[PDB]
RNA sequence: UUGGAUAAGGUGCCUAAAUAUUCGCUCAUGAGAUCCCAUAAAAGGUGUUGGUUCAUAUGAACUAGCCCUGAAAAUGGAUGGCGCUAAAGCGGA
């Protein structure tokens, strides 16, 4: 019982993110660079896999 | 279109930074062959280097120095950015800025120091004697009070 | 090294501001907020006759400029808080088990219970001076509010953390308690 | 005069030519301004440049004159543009940098420091190609533009560089960096 | 360094530089009471400093740690250790120099009432740019298991009130003296007075 | 042997000599630190510093400085140590 707007909101946090192809960090969906020092801030970002 | 009573406010707004390096800051050189000498900031070369000029009252010629070497004083004299040394001399003499500086605490103390440095043994002894006399008098007054 | 760089923050109408040595203190209708900036070099100066306060930075790379802007933003936020509380509207979403959101202790401390049905209590105390109300209008949501934008936001974040489920597929299990709308009153 | 402050780069006009030969009795003369620490260094630089550009080596040419150029208005601030060729550890580059200074010599002194500091480019690896005063309508570099602003003013945030006499390591009172 | 005993108020000082300054003086031959060592500063971030100290702690002697690097972690003791590092402490002279150094946390039974000097060559205000991370030594020590920090702070606070009280009295005394001088400049001779005026007093 | 004045090297302390002056760069949640020398690379970095070439005060592409990642081994631990960040680091003068 998850009404669509609420579900969308939930997704916004849990799902519509980028992920570092190197260290797996959750990033905002609009990010260019990893932010984590261990990757050496790579540009290699991919979308969080949907379903 | 004039201000009226906001003028007062502007006058009495405590700014954090007074003494900006700008044309006609008085400036006491701290480091170098010239030290304890006064000299005006004529031009500014870059963020760190300035052209100073003790207009010929003071000992220091026109030359570039690091701002690091300077100690800006409360005194200013409005001068044209281009101003050559003769003009500076004319202006400063007219405005009596050096006198003002001397009157001011720092200048006063400097001159006192100079005097102390230049004293004769006898003069030192005279001062000592005077102090002793004062102490005597002072002590007596303290006793009276008590 | 940019010789001078500045920023102008317009104080609103019913605000009693008072900076000193970067220890800014703002008072108004809701709360008295104090928040020091004495870690960046900055001669924030006040104009009480006119409105506005000037943040000004002498020299400094782009870092300094950035810092100045941040400071200005913070000031603005503070002003907003004192005029009108920040209202973080947190909707809780559940799949199966409805979340029991019991506010206690003068609308601080929100006990969350029955999150994914585990019969165990999640305590999440609010920061200094930040009310946690529940909905008048809709059914599920939770208002977090109180002047300091920092603190209310922090509280909200804490609340969210208190919920978020551990070792499962989080794309499938959307259950939790999320910030819907950042607003004012 | 202050000798702690000076940088002893001067500018030298050098003129030289190839020694005349039966086959080429009237050879071309070449000149240049060269920024060098002394006259001999200048000469050497000139020779090097001759070698690089023309077929001309010190042993088969002769210096006609070495003059030494003193700045005409050594207390007027000017905006100097410089064009360099420098060598990095990886390769070779041109760049154009601008320096607000009181003389060409001063600018060059600044430049050498900057290249050393910012690029780790040592004096050997640099070749100044031209310095010229840029009138302030054509200044492209923002750190120079700022200086050229109308009624320039700024506070004194530098810390005191007290004389070594009055630098004493024990202090009565915690000094103040604020000053005023 | 021709005084009998310099008290150094270690607050606001940069650990290493301060230590260096101390060490030379000690060598020369000069008792130095480093006082208020909770407030010394280190130029790294706090976390960085902690990490360094953690690393230091980790180096014990494998065989038998009763011997081997003693990890003295009162701020005063840290300071002392630092000072030692910059002395030839394995000689006799060095040892003597080391002994000459006393260090304290807060300020106690004579060093409240002694003048407290400052080494401005080693002052954090003058030595780090204000956009740099620094760290209070006391906090660092606390992080690495010192414990007596709050207590020390309390003590300091208590002392400050006393100091303030003393200062008021001192100020009053000074004022009185000034008044007396004003009164009793008129009662001397003329020429002498003039002379006095000329040289400042 | 006495005195002088240097060399290489240094000049925060250990350590005799600069907490010298002067211009940059650099913050490192395992900084860096001087021939032989006692290790680091390819590849990255919307880290910051300059540039260069292009387009319409933004967008690109490069480029090389320092820094970061890459960077994991066994007794505890080594720029020689302390420590240093308005350097006591790196490059100059
Ligand atoms: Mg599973
Ligand atoms: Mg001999
Ligand atoms: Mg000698
Ligand atoms: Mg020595
Ligand atoms: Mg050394």
């Amino acid at each position: 019982a998850i009404e669509p707007s609420l579900a969308q909101l939930a997704q916004k946090y849990n799902c519509q993110k980028l992920i570092c192809r190197k260290c797996y960090a959750r990033l905002h969906p609009r990010a260019t660079n990893c932010r984590n020092k261990k990757c050496g801030r790579t540009n290699q970002l991919r979308p969080k896999k949907k379903l | 279109v004039e201000l009226t009573e906001e003028e007062l406010y502007i006058s009495k707004k405590n700014l954090l930074f007074k003494r900006f390096v700008e044309p006609g800051r008085l400036c006491l050189i701290e480091y170098g062959p010239y030290a304890g000498k006064l000299c005006f900031i004529v031009d500014i070369v870059t963020i760190t280097r300035v052209i100073v000029d003790g207009a010929f009252i003071t000992g220091v010629p026109r030359m570039v120095i690091p701002l690091k070497r300077l100690k800006l004083l409360k005194e200013r004299i409005k001068i044209n950015k281009n101003c050559k040394s003769g003009f500076l001399r004319k202006t400063v003499n007219s405005t009596k800025v050096l006198e003002e500086f001397n009157n001011s605490k720092l200048g006063k103390k400097m001159i006192i120091k100079k005097k102390r440095d230049e004293a004769t043994d006898f003069e030192r002894f005279q001062v000592y004697f005077a102090k002793r006399e004062l102490k005597k008098k002072m002590t007596t007054i303290k006793n009276k009070k008590n | 090294k940019t010789i001078v760089s500045t920023q102008k923050v317009l104080i609103p109408e019913g605000v009693k501001v008072a900076i000193n040595a970067r220890k800014v203190t703002v008072s108004g209708k809701y709360g008295t907020l104090r928040r020091s900036f004495r870690h960046l070099p900055i001669d924030i100066r006040l104009n009480k006759l006119k409105k506005y306060i000037k943040v000004v930075m002498w020299f400094g790379v782009p870092d300094s400029l950035a810092c100045i802007r941040t400071v200005c933003t913070h000031l603005k936020n503070m002003f907003t808080g004192v005029t009108k509380k920040f209202l973080y509207k947190m909707r809780l979403v559940h799949a199966h088990f409805p979340i029991n959101s019991n506010i206690v202790d003068n609308n601080t401390r929100i006990e969350i219970r029955n999150y994914l049905g585990e019969k165990s209590v999640r305590f999440v105390k609010a920061l200094p001076g930040v009310v946690i109300e529940k909905s008048p209008n809709v059914k599920d949501e939770i208002y977090v509010s109180g002047a300091d934008i920092e603190n209310v936001s922090l509280t909200a974040a804490l609340i969210h953390q208190s919920v978020l489920c551990r070792n499962k597929d989080i794309r499938k299990f959307l259950d939790g308690i999320y910030v819907s709308e950042v607003t004012t009153v | 005069i202050d000798n702690s402050l000076n940088t002893n780069i001067h500018q030298y006009h050098i003129v030289g030519r190839a020694i005349p030969t039966a086959k080429d009795k009237n050879p071309n003369v070449y000149r240049m301004c060269i920024f060098a620490k002394n006259d001999t260094n200048a000469k050497s630089r000139f020779w090097y440049f001759m070698k690089k550009i023309n077929k001309l080596k010190k042993s088969n040419g002769e210096l006609l004159a070495c003059e030494q150029i003193k700045e005409r208005f050594p207390l007027r601030v000017k905006n100097y543009g410089v064009l360099l060729r420098y060598d990095s550890r990886t390769g070779t580059h041109n760049m154009y940098k601008e320096f607000r200074d009181t003389t060409k010599e001063g600018a060059i002194a600044q430049l050498y420091s900057e290249m050393a500091g910012r690029h780790r480019a040592r004096a050997s690896s640099i070749n100044i190609i031209r310095i010229s005063e840029i009138s302030s309508s054509l200044v492209r570099r923002p750190h120079i533009k700022q200086l050229l602003k109308r009624r320039l003013r700024f506070p004194a945030l530098h810390l005191p560089t007290l004389q070594k006499e009055y630098r004493k390591k024990f202090a009565s009172k915690r000094p103040s960096t604020y000053r005023m | 360094m021709y005084k009998k005993e310099y008290v150094i108020d270690c607050k606001g000082h940069l650990l290493g530089r301060l230590a260096s300054l101390i060490a030379k003086e000690l060598l020369n031959g000069q008792r130095i009471v480093a006082v208020r060592c909770e407030d010394i500063n280190i130029s790294g971030s706090l976390y960085r400093n902690k990490l360094k100290y953690q690393e230091f702690l980790r180096l014990r002697t494998n065989t038998n740690p009763k011997k081997g690097p003693l990890h003295l972690r009162e701020p005063s003791k840290i300071l002392w250790r630092c000072v030692r590092g910059m002395l030839p402490h394995k000689t006799y002279k060095g040892q003597l120099a080391l002994k000459k150094l006393k260090v304290c946390v807060g300020m106690p039974y004579p060093y409240d009432k002694k003048k407290k000097y400052v080494l401005p060559s080693a002052l954090r205000a003058f030595r780090l740019k204000k956009h740099r991370r620094y760290c209070r030594l006391g906090t660092l020590s606390s992080r690495v298991g010192w414990n007596y920090d709050t207590l020390v702070k309390k003590n300091e606070v208590l002392r400050k009130q006393v100091s303030k009280a003393y200062y008021k009295k001192k100020v009053n005394n000074l004022n009185e003296k000034k008044e007396i001088k004003t009164e009793a400049l008129n009662l001397i001779n003329p020429e002498q007075r003039q002379v006095l005026e000329n040289f400042g007093y």
